[PDB]
């Protein structure tokens, strides 16, 4: 079996840097690229970017091209995505979901994540 | 036989490496 | 980059009856004869599950109940049989081009 125990239930203060870390237990992690999605409140979902372990290669977004680092655990199969200098308008429920069955879209997302702003 | 599922689009299609 | 411009936001389907939910392209979104369209059915509090994939390919886990009609940029998703299982969001989000994005996203309200 495979899964996606992401933690990222944290309460982030304007000009902070919270680690986040979404583990892939029955993963190849490698063969399977991750994607996040970050979802500021009841909204659209807004694709930030995505990983490969294989050759470590990043997508990001634009927008979100620096501020988000993907550092690299093959040895424990997780991901931590590194949010530096997260505004007050940051507040979003991440998914990192990956396209296990399709080659189109992601099946399996995270178990559910979201970062709260003090102010 | 190996094979990686890219993040490169369109999609995440899969190729046979070595 | 593409703008996923949905239909009607929110709307109200009775059990049985069909649901529209056309998720229009501002660029072609499609490759060679295979669209690259997903759409996901954010439910309350719950991870967007991968219905459709490929404009039309049937995600291996739905009923054969979520059909899709789209080419190019003009994409819908055909729910003749809208049972209360449909009371989630569905979002259109294009993989063909980057960056990749999601559409205003179809808060389908179901009617007993």
């Amino acid at each position: 079996q495979v899964q996606l125990q992401q933690s990222g239930a944290e309460l982030v203060k304007p000009g902070a840097s919270v680690k986040m870390s979404c583990k892939a237990s029955g993963y190849t992690f490698t063969t399977y690229p991750i994607e996040w999605m970050k979802q500021n409140h009841g909204k659209s979902l807004e694709w930030i970017g995505n990983f490969h372990p294989y050759s470590d290669d990043t997508n990001y977004n634009e927008k979100f091209k620096g501020k988000a680092k993907l550092t690299v655990e093959k040895s424990s199969s997780t991901v931590y995505l590194e949010f530096s200098r997260l505004t007050s308008d940051d507040s979003a429920v991440y998914y990192c979901a990956i396209h296990y069955g399709s080659a189109y879209a992601m099946d399996y997302w995270g178990q559910g994540t979201s970062v709260t702003v003090s102010s | 036989r190996k094979s990686i599922r890219i993040q490169r689009g369109p999609g995440r299609a899969f190729v046979t490496i070595g | 980059d593409i703008v996923l411009t949905q239909s009607p936001a929110s709307l109200a389907v009775s059990l049985g009856q069909r649901a529209t939910i056309s998720c229009k392209a501002s660029q072609s979104v499609d490759y060679d004869g295979d669209s690259y369209m997903n759409w996901y059915q954010q439910k309350p509090g719950q991870p967007p599950k991968l219905l459709i994939y490929a404009a039309s390919n049937l995600e291996s886990g739905i009923p054969a109940r979520f059909s899709g009609s789209g080419s190019r940029t003009d994409f819908t998703l055909n729910i003749h049989p809208v049972e209360e299982e449909d009371a989630a969001t569905y979002y259109c989000q294009q993989s063909n081009e980057d960056p990749f994005t999601f559409g205003s996203g179809t808060k389908l309200e179901i009617k007993r």
